[PDB]
């Protein structure tokens, strides 16, 4: 229910050769930056750390990885870390990895790499799993929150901070996800196959 | 030449105080140059200082931008030296009714070196009261505001009458207007000037304006020939390029002086010629110019190179997979400019009382490149941002050094 | 060498089409070189009640170079107080 | 947060179940809608509360919320009015002991209101280095 | 009292220049009042004017806000009048490096009435500084850090009289810890008059308690508070008198702003002082009252048992209208003199009515739209946007 | 009429519907195109 | 304006035609979501054009 | 093109007025009866 610390590497503007870290303090954690200084990138990584879903229409073209040209190396490795305390007293740490390659062509291919979930037990470390699909399920359960909420409420994009005050039908659309209404609507549609 | 019958005038323009106010390495080049101009005014014993315009770069300057301009004026324009000028023009016609008297005619401020100015494009009237940034200075008593144009349609231009001994001076002011709007007013002949008539002559005439000189659009530029013939010398206040040397226009019969800015706002060939401010000495119907270079200006060098016709590695970069070598040539191009840039700075400050105290700044470099090639060929272009980044600590404009482009036909 | 642009307008006509209006020249007045007390009083600058008042102002008007009034300030140093 | 259960047009062979969602305000008897008829400051405070309130309803265990430039596009009077508003929320949730609020703002004026309260130990910052790579520092 | 030893100080505060100058009717409300303050300064022959602070409403004052404050100061602060104030503190200690010397010591700008103010805002440079560079207003009261509190009084003298002017600009924890340290002259000690002006920090969260300050002071000035209580009062615990100058224009329509506003002339002789209040004329008239619908005798609850919308408006007209009756009369009483020689036009008074429509039971008082109700008085009230605010007790 | 309703005479703060969020942006184009009415003819003839 | 024509999902026997729209800004080859910037001038200008 | 723009910003409106390509701007004002009226001004 708490999140402990974050660490970024090679995401958007953030440099790929040196990890950057930020620690969150209860109750409030502040972040101020000059215009166009990568203030919003911190939030994006926090989202990808938990729900394991890249920003919208950004997974093509490596829009979420430090562009390879800036560093100057055809290969770029991006890493995201997240330390948190489960609903139970225990606390774990999460990691994910992305890789992007520049071929001879301007075109570039986004490749997903292995991640893991680590158990930081007292004077001990254990590996919980290494399959992201599972880790997506694991992470959500540890946080004690379901994935639907984080999509549209907890981590809100900058422009749409006023989604509750949007066009009413546009206001309607989001709740359908928030309620997780769609899973059960297609269960009814499975009763239409009947 | 200084004498009881001679009036010395200092000329400056496009000082653009505040430009790049928040760059980490180039924050204090905007005003420190300005703070040096006035220091010249007090040192050189000039009668009065005439600012071409664009005193402030931003319409609403920040406190820091304003604060340093007022500080410099106060130090170098107030003193026990008595003014040697006589103000014959009616105070009410040109100035505000709040303080109709000229600033140095005030009883409560000991003005030593009056400073005259005209508002520029980046300092046009705005806000509730049609106030321009200068207006704040004028009420403070440090700057004389003139050449103001209240009605854009009916342009009325009254000179300021100044006399020192037998030297009689007339100062015609015409502040910034939308470029092609002034094109149109002069065309319609609606504009007029008001000559002195006490002698009906023997009056020197000086005009300062802040419009563009030449532009592609036929209307944008205010053609030189449209000015009357009775003028003697004109202060062209917008073109940042420096051509301090006056030149007599044949058809008209007057000289043209184009000062140039004090800082280089846009990295282009024009703003590469060394910067200067002029000392304009007037006596009778005669004038003389003594150009003074500025020492504190940031150095600057610009080179134009077209890859296709470049002798250096003309065909050596034609081989396939030319990206490591392409940068290799350029690294040798820039480093020469860096050396050349650091050479000029040393030349100017070769000998000075504070030469040891002063520290060398980081010269500005800009290398504009055209990389169009025949279809069967091509040159690889590195990332512009990274290409410059490798010079961190060697050039003030770290973010950009080169600007690749291909000509469009 | 010079750049010439043919706008096809008679500059000689323009010069004579310009209208010049005579502007009166005002007579000069002293720039307060050394204004006497009666001058200020006549102008209403000086209030007779101010006469005899001590002045600590170090101000000097222009043209008063010969006459200098000295101002001496005895600076009293401050002491940190034993705060309860 | 009002809703209409019967927002479905009758279909012969389709459930087509979509529930309308429309949030409205109340002043005395009047219940006019807030899309319009309200100032800029009113909306920004409105959205934050909904995100806040909505979160606990579904989970009630995680007090994590992430506002982004909430104070942006506000006149002078509202931002301080906004600032004190946030102050009440955190104090109210402070007793509960479950709220991890992250707020991002690039206005120099707004930030000082919260830190002046001195409940937050420190604030972070993001800067561009010589190579234009983001860096993170801790400042008290 | 006006002698060779008496020192006259004109105390003001919270002039909030530029406050709501976007509105058409009240644009001239703010800076015009400030002008009247200085006009009193020169007319009443003061020796220094002490601004309580908040000279500007907005941390980034608009040009027209600044232009008119500088215009006002130049006409009134600068003059041939001699200054009878002798400066004894070292300039370096309590002034910025640009121009450490007090302004009226400057050899190039004569100052008839020096202006002492407190710091306005921090964004190094503050709003006031633009004035100081021009030399119009002297500065003091700056504090470097919350932890490091060091107050350097400015010592001034006129004839025999001796004055000390402590400055404490702009947190509650520090004072309790006793980090604050005051410098007090121990030479010729006991014959220094002491005056402390403090402007409580706007953004603190928590206000200075009168018991925290030392016991050697003589008079104190609270700046932030806007309600006007000009006559000084003595706190038995502290042992010194306190004065609350109060604002110059009603920034927030509340009961406090109702009381008439004044600026005092703080005359000081020896260790004792006398104060006399000058009513401020140009201030916009302001009248406010609160009426509870249920308890109102005038209504007698003829709405409770019946429909209300139609006649409720009728009810308030008689209440709002009569407020304007005394709104102008008090203005008229203060403007009887001079036979309206200047500003003959009658400004539109400000009216605010605080109604609670709590219903006992089974009753539904009808409430009209605020804006529609307010604008009905267009041409009779300046604040056409809102004239009444309706609220129900919770 | 779809263009008249959505594009031409835009509502004040809705002036930025080109910058409303993707799903709302999508609800708006589908209106302008007059596409929803011919999706209805397809689905009717599909039931045929 | 990047209208996604591949957003259409394949039904068991039907086309189920539907196009998903999102407006983007292009700087050279790179293309960004255009959402989240603070250039209100750019926002209003782009809406207008 | 017959673009229509609504604004009450002195800056934004003066720019286009001085552009000389706008013949005039209309106005809306609340009369003594608090009723809207349009008066043409150039
Ligand atoms: N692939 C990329 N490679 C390099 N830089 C990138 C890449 N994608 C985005 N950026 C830049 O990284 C920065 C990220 O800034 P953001 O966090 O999106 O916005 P911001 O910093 O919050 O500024 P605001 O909020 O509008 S004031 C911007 O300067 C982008 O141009
Ligand atoms: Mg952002
Ligand atoms: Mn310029
Ligand atoms: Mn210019
Ligand atoms: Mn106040
Ligand atoms: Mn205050």
């Amino acid at each position: 229910s708490k999140i402990e610390k974050l660490s970024i590497l090679g995401v958007r503007s953030f440099g790929p050769h040196h990890p950057e870290t930020i620690a969150f303090n209860t109750p409030l954690t502040l972040i101020v930056g000059y215009n166009g200084s990568g203030k919003t990138t911190v939030i994006e990584c926090l989202k990808y750390a938990t729900t394991g879903e890249l920003p919208p229409n950004s997974t093509r073209n490596g829009a979420f990885i430090h562009d390879p040209d800036l560093v100057g190396e055809k290969e770029v490795r991006a890493q995201v870390k997240l330390s948190f305390r489960s609903t139970i007293g225990e606390s774990y740490v999460v990691t994910r990895n992305i890789q992007l390659l520049v071929q001879r062509n301007n075109k570039r291919t986004q490749k997903t790499l292995e991640g893991s979930l680590l158990l930081r037990n007292n004077g001990e470390r254990t590996v919980i799993s290494t399959r992201v699909a599972e880790l997506d399920k694991l992470v959500s359960e540890k946080l004690g929150v379901p994935p639907a909420i984080l999509d549209a409420v907890i981590f809100c994009h900058q422009d749409d901070s006023l989604w509750p005050m949007s066009e009413p039908a546009a206001l309607k659309k989001r709740f359908d996800e928030i309620f997780e209404a769609q899973k059960y609507t297609k269960v009814i549609e499975n009763i239409r196959l009947l | 030449t200084a004498g009881p019958d001679t009036i010395r005038i200092l000329v400056s323009t496009d000082n653009h105080v505040g430009y790049e106010e928040r760059d980490p390495i180039r924050k204090d080049d905007s005003w420190r140059t300005f703070d040096e101009i006035m220091q010249l005014a007090r040192t050189k014993d000039v009668d009065m200082v005439l600012l071409g315009g664009d005193l402030f770069h931003d319409n609403k300057p920040s406190r820091k931008a304003m604060y340093q301009v007022m500080r410099s004026l106060r130090k170098n324009c107030l003193g026990m030296k008595p003014c040697e000028l006589e103000f014959l023009s009616d105070p009410a016609e040109v100035f505000e009714g709040a303080f109709p008297h000229v600033n140095y005619y005030d009883p409560d401020i000991n003005v030593s070196i009056p400073v005259f100015s005209i508002h520029g494009n980046h300092d046009d009237p705005s806000g509730d009261g049609h106030l321009c940034s200068l207006d704040l200075l004028q009420v403070a008593g440090l700057v004389n505001y003139f050449g103001r144009v209240p009605e854009a349609d009916n342009i009325h231009v009254k000179p300021i009458l100044l006399q020192k001994g037998k030297t009689k001076l007339a100062l015609y002011g015409m502040s910034n207007v939308r470029d092609e709007r002034i094109h149109r007013t002069f065309r319609d002949n609606k504009v007029r000037f008001y000559r002195p008539s006490q002698q009906t002559g023997d009056w020197f005439n000086l005009l300062t304006l802040h419009q563009n000189h030449y532009a592609h659009t036929p209307t944008g530029y205010l053609s030189e020939n449209m000015l009357p013939d009775f003028l003697d010398l004109v202060i062209w206040g917008h073109e940042h390029e420096c051509l301090i040397d006056p030149k007599k226009n044949p058809e008209t019969g007057f000289h043209v002086m184009q000062p140039g800015s004090s800082i280089a706002t846009s990295l282009v060939p024009g703003e590469a010629v060394p910067k200067h401010i002029a000392i304009l000495s007037i006596t009778g119907k005669s004038f003389e110019v003594e150009k003074i270079p500025l020492r504190t200006v940031r150095p600057f060098v610009i080179r134009e190179i077209t890859l296709a016709t470049d002798k250096r590695f003309k065909g050596l970069e034609k081989k396939q997979d030319n990206r490591q070598e392409v940068t290799k040539r350029l690294m040798q191009i820039v480093e020469e400019m860096i050396a050349e840039a650091n050479e000029m700075w040393r030349s100017l400050h070769e000998d000075s009382q504070d030469d040891e105290d002063e520290e060398q700044p980081l010269p500005l470099i800009r290398l504009k490149v055209e990389y169009s090639s025949p279809e069967g060929t091509k040159f690889e272009v590195e990332n512009p941002q990274r290409f410059s980044n490798r010079f961190a600590g060697k050039v003030a404009n770290q973010n950009d050094v080169v600007h690749f482009y291909r000509k469009k036909t | 060498l010079a750049q010439l642009g043919d706008d096809d307008i008679d500059y000689a006509a323009i010069r004579r089409l310009h209208i010049i209006e005579e502007i009166e020249v005002r007579q000069p007045e002293p720039h307060g070189p050394n204004r006497t007390r009666e001058q200020d009083i006549a102008d209403g600058r000086w209030d007779p009640r101010w006469n005899g008042r001590k002045n600590f102002k170090r101000f000097r008007r222009q043209g008063e170079t010969g006459v200098r009034m000295p101002v001496q300030s005895v600076i009293v140093p401050l002491e940190e107080v034993r705060t309860k | 947060i009002r809703s209409d259960v019967e927002s479905t047009t009758s279909s012969d062979s389709g459930t087509r179940r979509n529930y309308n969602y429309r949030v409205s305000m109340v002043k005395g008897d009047t219940e006019m809608d807030m899309r319009g008829r309200c100032s800029a400051g009113q909306k920004v405070l409105a959205s934050i509360i909904i995100r806040l309130a909505l979160a606990e309803s579904f989970c009630a265990n995680c007090g994590l919320i992430a506002l982004d430039e909430p104070t942006t596009n506000l006149d002078s009077d509202n931002i301080r009015s906004l600032a004190e508003s946030l102050h009440g929320i955190i104090k109210a949730r402070q007793a509960q002991g479950n709220l991890q609020l992250i707020v991002i703002t690039h206005d120099e004026e707004f930030l000082k209101y919260m830190q002046c309260s001195d409940f937050c130990d420190d604030f972070y910052r993001v800067k561009r280095d010589e190579k234009q790579n983001s860096v993170i520092v801790r400042e008290s």
